[PDB]
């Protein structure tokens, strides 16, 4: 008997025993764990080389056990009653708090508890920066440790003290310490190697906005062309057609060709076929955040409308042809301000997002700046019209009108099917 | 229709980026008035509680302090008895009487 | 063929589709193959060639068969860079010297390969004495106009007779139907 | 083992730095705890100037 | 176009094959500014880089 060593069972007793969940799920103790909480078995482990061991007997268990882990973490161990009978109260953390004073206070004291500094301009900026995080402009990320790590980058780059400007080079220090691959993107934007416009009118080409994988999102233009020939309707997405796009990418497809073909009704079936291809794509796609650039540049194909290429067009869009918001539109914004800063900003390049993202638009300062000094704009749309209008400098209604030039590039496509069905018969 | 730098302008504005604050410590999970409540059901009821989030938010060190701020009865000096050369038993003693 | 060779073929294919546009859908179908391949095909490297080779075909157009065609190409048209063009330039230029050196093979690879472009003694030699070339362009007109030796634009040019092609085959098609309905 | 030391958690010092490539990596940076424990990304550009 | 010779040798042109240099040996992580300076940051601060 006195060759046993107590657990963490053993000295949670009357207190109480916190576990994660990984630790359970993982390494296979979840099952043990659980029958010595219901029937009180718990059985100090020994060796399969054991010659004899103790029987112990079946211990009441008096302590509270308080497992901390991810939703992944538990919805693994969800699928088990015994779990959801055993343990009855959840405790949620919000992953955002709302942006109030009081709880820029809160993260303040939060901070200065941890041994941090704290100037006013400092925490007010790593409040911000926690809004940012985020992605909303009324809730600050609820992330702490994040939040501490971010400190304690700036307080090693401030001597100690927490300053605004400490702040923000721990801020640009991170960024720059992950830019390689997109300094090489715009290496290679810059040398031709992946042909982007920034500037002028391209008919049916719109920079789309894609947010890369790996540590911190970048977002980056991606060039997006869509053609229109004669044919039967069938709006060809190469990007899913080749396996590339995912399913979203595909429901995404789908629904603006619903959209497209709902829209124009005065022929039969939608006369013409589209061709939608993500130039230099080269990588799977997933999402539905170019559904709005897919579907101007469609409309831009059909009706031979040039678009501004110096506009980049993000948001999703549903098939009654309305802009839908949009993940990430921090990223997307900033990447295309980066590509046309390294192309040398024209003083008229924008990106066109849904205006139910304005909650999620807190740009960096560079943006904000080029915003204020007019160099750069960021239109707010919620239906394609509107999108389509910007793009290409006209007015649908009206004589003269992109409608209007749409109903003709499709009557003309008609009409060419017409004449090659006249020289089948005749 | 584009938007103006104001309509975009969402940092707070500073007063000063001097005068270091001097702000009182905030209560364990301030803002998870929802984890707080339902982990302050569990210590009054004596069950067992799961704490979810996304990972790296803080959940172990609030929950650590939360319940060192918490207080209960002593607990017995838990120990091993041996029912024979064979069986062993927990025996939970009140504190000092081992 | 991979995923993405797949996407270079239907890229090329769209931009048929939508550069001859006085039918209704293309009056043709085109088979395109790597002869001797018998091994997967990956990556868009021949989208140039494969887009060449069938505007050729349709308009029995006889390509210049000593010039080597690289580079990717988007359904508007226009040459798109590709990787490892050294390689490419280098085993085309050995196998045109392992046939003996013409003094016309060349390379047509696009013109946003440039900066890529460092390719070894013997090459630039060849080059510098004329006994092989690199040419650079960067949409697929002038890679049609270099192989077929003609100039696209213009009277008797390339693409009056890659229409007076398209133009046939329509009308051949036609005339089934015209022999169905009569 | 008939049985074993009882080692007391000992504070770390050290400093570690990790080396690998961008794929040796992408299949440990899922690990949040990873993310927390390594801040800096000290990345190699693959070419100079 | 046809490329000319002069437009496609991108070799540098040799001063002398001979005369052996003698040059100072570079900083570490010369050509890599980013990580020399990601890892300043991680010595500075005690992180894990
Ligand atoms: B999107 O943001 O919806 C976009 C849609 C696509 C059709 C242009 N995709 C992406 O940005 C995704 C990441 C993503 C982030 C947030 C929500 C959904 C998706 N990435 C990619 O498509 C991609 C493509 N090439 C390389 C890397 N990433
Ligand atoms: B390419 O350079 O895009 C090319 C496309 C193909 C249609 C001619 N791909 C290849 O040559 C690939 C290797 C590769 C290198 C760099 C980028 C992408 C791909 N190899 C092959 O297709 C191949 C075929 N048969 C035998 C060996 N390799």
């Amino acid at each position: 008997v006195s060759l046993i060593r107590p657990g963490a069972v053993h000295r949670a007793q009357g207190g109480y025993l916190i576990l994660d969940a990984l630790s359970l799920k993982r390494e296979g103790t979840w099952e043990a764990f659980k029958r010595a909480l219901r029937n009180g078995q718990v059985e100090p482990v020994t060796e399969p080389q054991a010659p004899a061991g103790l029987e112990v007997e079946p211990f009441p268990i008096q302590m509270q056990v308080i497992l901390v882990g991810t939703p992944e973490a538990f919805e693994g161990l969800e699928e088990d009653p015994a779990f959801s009978e055993l343990f009855r109260i959840r405790a949620e953390f919000s992953p955002t708090l709302p942006a109030s004073p009081e709880n820029c206070t809160a993260l303040g004291g939060w901070l200065l508890a941890q041994g941090f500094q704290l100037t006013q301009g400092g925490l007010t900026r790593l409040y911000d920066e926690a809004r940012r995080m985020a992605e909303q402009r009324d809730r600050m990320d609820a992330r702490l440790v994040e939040i501490r790590a971010l400190a304690e980058e700036a307080a090693v780059l401030g001597g100690g003290l927490l300053t605004a400007e400490s702040v923000e080079q721990a801020i640009a220090a991170r960024e720059h310490r992950s830019f390689l691959s997109e300094e090489e993107f715009l290496r290679a934007v810059q040398e031709g190697v992946i042909r982007l416009r920034t500037t002028g009118r391209a008919v049916g080409e719109v920079n789309s906005l894609v947010v890369v994988e790996a540590a911190p999102y970048w977002g980056r233009p991606a060039r997006l062309t869509a053609r229109a020939a004669p044919g039967r309707d069938h709006l060809i997405s190469i990007d899913r057609e080749a396996g590339l796009g995912g399913q979203i990418f595909h429901k995404a497809v789908l629904t603006l060709a619903g959209y497209l073909r709902s829209r124009y009704i005065e022929h039969g079936s939608l006369p013409v076929t589209i061709s939608l291809a993500f130039e230099q794509n080269y990588v799977s796609i997933e999402g539905d955040s170019a559904g709005l650039a897919e579907l101007v540049a469609a409309l831009s194909a059909i009706g031979n409308l040039p678009l501004r290429q110096d506009l980049a067009v993000t948001g999703a869009v549903d098939q009654t042809g309305k802009v839908l918001a949009v993940g990430a539109i921090n990223a997307k914004v900033e990447g295309f301000f980066r590509v046309c800063k390294a192309l040398g900003l024209s003083g008229t390049q924008g990106v066109i997002l849904p205006e139910a993202n304005l909650a999620n638009l807190t740009l960096r300062a560079e943006v904000l700046e080029a915003v204020r000094a007019g160099q750069f704009h960021i239109y707010a749309v919620e239906t394609a019209e509107q999108a389509l209008e910007i793009l290409a400098g006209a007015r649908m209604e009206g004589f003269r009108g992109l409608q209007e030039k749409i109903r003709a590039g499709l009557e003309a496509f008609a009409r060419l099917e017409e004449g090659h069905d006249k020289e089948d018969r005749e | 229709m584009r938007l103006s730098y104001e309509a975009l302008e969402w940092r707070t504005p500073i007063e000063n980026s001097t005068e270091p604050v001097s702000l009182p410590p905030p209560p364990p999970f301030f803002g998870q008035e929802r984890a707080r409540e339902a982990l302050e059901l569990a210590i009054r009821g004596g069950f067992h509680a799961y704490l979810v989030g996304p990972p790296s938010l803080g959940k172990h060190e609030a929950l650590l302090a939360y319940l060192s701020t918490q207080s209960v009865e002593t607990p017995p000096d838990l120990l091993y008895v041996p029912l024979s050369e064979r069986k062993v038993a927990v025996l939970t003693l009140p504190s000092g009487q081992e």
